[PDB]
């Protein structure tokens, strides 16, 4: 909640003194709920 | 710090003027401080 | 590190006086009799605000330039076969002491004594004056400003910029020290350098120097477009949100999962944009001044001499038969290579390239026509006044305004990487 | 320079030098044939 | 190969009967004479003083003055060969680098 | 040797202002703890 909720996709890093870097991004787990919204949305267009 | 005890003693070389062979341990928290005559054993005179 | 101090006079386009009048030297010594102030070159302008426009100095490089011709002038005094400092005015200008650190208003008699008949195209060498030659910081911290003017002197088209490419720079904690500037701007970052620079001596192999070739390089990268948040260098690069903008400054900035790859090797060059809207470049110009103090600290490679006008080549301190090539890029043109670089990684859409390239169309169209317009005036001056000719500005051609292979240029940045 | 942090009294001085020339210049004046004699011999060897 | 200078100083210390016994390793030539003395730091600042390879100080003297000298007309100069002070300059390997040294050293 | 740990909230295609946050504060990896040596190494010399 401290800003950036339009965030595209979370990556995480780190990086050595020589400059080598490790960068870990996980794989995006779905929501119930977006579905269920996309689809009443549709109805909710049909049914205004 | 065993250097800083040791000063007049045993001599230690000091690449650069800024960094003392008295100069804190702790200032020397990070790798890109740690001194090129500390990096190579070798490079400080073993009789020194 | 530079060890041999010479300069040439400058030479008159065909005109057979210096192309400055009273005023314009007046205009220059506003309030100050030395010309050695960098300041005294120019106002210095933040960006954006900067770029000083006047009756007298259209652009900072035309009062440079103004500078440049009055120097030549006053400094042939001293240089002249006598070497003397206060004996005779220049247009009304007399050497306060024998080191020349100032000037003042020719006295009653010498008034009315005629001025030094200086010679065009004259190449001097420092050593010959002997107080110079008794202070080598002296002489050093002057040569800063001679370098500076002989190099706008040697080039015939648009000035060359000296990009150079360390790993041994990137080695120590002075890249911490440069870490010091992050979130700085290059402008603001450069102005501090400068200072830096100005107020010591460094040396030729010096941290600073390294440090001033790396912001240097990054920054060229960077305005090529060469260097991006998705082609980081370390993940360090000076980033420009907006390209085209009025003072956009690509500022210090990290971009992770973008990291960038440099082929190993040291590659130092200079290279000349052909546009003419340099002269409200103040990039460019800054770049420039860096240049001329890194020439100061060290001594590079004599350039080609077929990369030099034949009358120039063979210049003992500057120009030697085998020397690198200026790279001649229109700004236009390389805003657009900065934008194909980037459409061409996908970062960007092509009809964002495309406003951005209109935009530039638009602001060069504008520049052009004021340039121009400023060219009439200057030609109807100089019919009006034969006795008091002067030039505003170096004179200039709308060929300046084509490309001349800006993109060979773009390749060739593009193949030093 | 010194070469202790705890040095040890130092005799070879310029200071000391001429501290030492002043004494012997006196101690001669007062070997003089001619100013010797006023002095008694006691009183000679004390001032040497 | 042993250190010239360092032989010298030998010669100084054994002369004014100092000890040189902590020096005696020093004095083989290891590489460089002026490598060698850039590590030396120990012995008194006057006794032997160098700043990096640059070291200021004077050279075994060209003659010696005996008792007899009246400093007579048929007596020869010695042109300060003589004093055992007369002038100490600094030895270094680059006349560059000794000149960048000299840049605001006192001429 | 790493020296921080960073994380970023768009995903890669996007090009974005880089800004302020709060792990780049901090440079040390890890939260700096110090605690008293000497109670440590008797435990170390005490365990049975």
């Amino acid at each position: 909640l401290s800003g950036d909720p339009r965030m595209t996709q979370l990556a995480i890093q780190y990086q050595q003194y020589n400059g080598r870097t490790f960068n870990v991004i996980p794989e995006m787990p779905g929501s119930v709920i977006a579905d269920c919204v996309q689809l009443t949305a549709e109805v909710f267009n049909h049914e205004y | 710090t065993l250097a800083n005890m040791m000063v007049g003693f045993e001599t230690i070389p000091m690449d650069n003027q800024i960094y003392t062979q008295s100069r804190r341990a702790s200032a020397f928290s990070t790798p890109h401080t740690w001194p090129r005559c500390f990096m190579n054993i070798q490079l400080i005179s073993p009789i020194d | 590190a530079r060890a041999a101090f010479l300069f040439k006079t400058v030479g008159f386009g065909g005109l057979q006086n210096v192309p400055i009048n009273d005023e314009l030297s007046s205009h220059l010594l506003r309030a100050g009799n030395s010309p050695w102030q960098l300041t005294q070159f120019l106002d210095w302008i933040s960006l954006g605000r900067g770029l000083a426009t006047s009756a007298l100095v259209p652009t900072a490089g035309s009062r440079y330039y103004q500078m440049s011709c009055l120097l030549s002038g006053t400094l042939q005094i001293p240089f002249r076969p006598n070497h003397r400092w206060g004996d005779i005015r220049f247009l009304r200008l007399v050497w306060s002491a024998p080191t020349l650190d100032g000037l003042v208003v020719a006295p009653p008699q010498v008034l009315a004594q005629p001025a030094l008949q200086a010679q065009a195209d004259r190449v001097y060498d420092c050593d010959d004056y002997p107080f110079l030659a008794r202070d080598p910081r002296f002489k050093h911290r002057v040569y800063q400003q001679l370098s500076a003017v002989t190099l706008l002197n040697l080039t015939g088209f648009g000035p060359i910029s000296y990009v150079r490419v360390d790993e041994d720079m990137w080695s120590g904690d002075v890249n911490q020290l440069l870490m010091n500037y992050f979130g700085h701007t290059f402008a603001e970052i450069a102005y501090t350098l400068c200072q830096a620079s100005a107020n010591r001596p460094w040396e030729h192999d010096g941290t600073y120097a390294r440090m001033t070739q790396i912001i240097l390089s990054l920054f060229w990268l960077s305005y090529v477009g060469v260097i991006h948040q998705q082609n980081t260098y370390r993940t360090f690069y000076f980033q420009c949100n907006r390209r085209g903008d009025a003072a956009e400054v690509w500022i210090l900035s990290c971009s992770l999962n973008h990291s960038a790859q440099i082929r190993p090797g040291n590659r130092s060059l200079f290279v000349m944009p052909t546009s003419p809207d340099w002269n409200m470049d103040v990039n460019l110009i800054l770049s420039s001044t860096l240049t001329g103090c890194l020439c100061s600290g060290s001594q590079l490679p004599l350039i080609d001499n077929n990369s030099v006008p034949a009358v120039s080549r063979n210049i003992h301190g500057w120009t030697g038969r085998a020397g690198n090539q200026l790279h001649g890029f229109q700004v236009r043109r390389m805003v657009t290579e900065f934008c194909d670089r980037l459409r061409r990684d996908g970062v960007m859409t092509q009809a964002q390239q495309n406003q951005i390239e209109a935009l530039a169309d638009q602001t060069q169209q504008f520049k052009r026509d004021k340039l121009e317009a400023w060219a009439r005036e200057d030609d109807q001056y100089n019919q009006a006044n034969p006795n008091s000719t002067m030039f505003r500005t170096k004179p200039f051609t709308n060929a300046q305004w084509g490309r001349g292979n800006t993109g060979a240029t773009s390749a060739a940045i593009a193949a030093l990487i | 320079p010194a070469n202790v942090t705890t040095p040890t009294l130092d005799f070879t001085n310029e200071l000391t030098n001429w501290r030492a020339r002043v004494c012997e210049l006196m101690k001669n004046l007062v070997d003089n044939q001619r100013y010797q004699p006023g002095w008694t011999q006691s009183l000679v060897s004390s001032m040497r | 190969h042993v250190n010239v200078f360092v032989a010298n100083a030998l010669v100084g210390a054994f002369l004014s009967n100092q000890a040189f016994y902590d020096l005696l390793p020093l004095l083989i030539i290891n590489d460089t004479m002026i490598g060698d003395l850039l590590g030396t730091g120990a012995s008194l600042s006057q006794f032997f003083q160098s700043h990096g390879d640059v070291l200021e100080v004077a050279a075994g003297r060209k003659y010696l003055q005996m008792e007899n000298y009246s400093n007579d007309d048929d007596d020869p100069p010695l042109f300060a060969k003589d004093l055992s002070d007369y002038a100490k300059a600094f030895y270094s390997d680059t006349y560059e680098v000794l000149d960048r040294f000299f840049w605001t050293h006192d001429s | 040797v790493p020296t921080m740990v960073g994380v970023t909230r768009q995903s890669r295609d996007t090009i974005t202002q880089p800004a302020l946050s709060l792990s780049t504060t901090n440079t040390t990896v890890g939260v700096p703890l110090a605690l008293d040596a000497r109670a440590i190494t008797v435990a170390l010399l005490s365990g049975k």
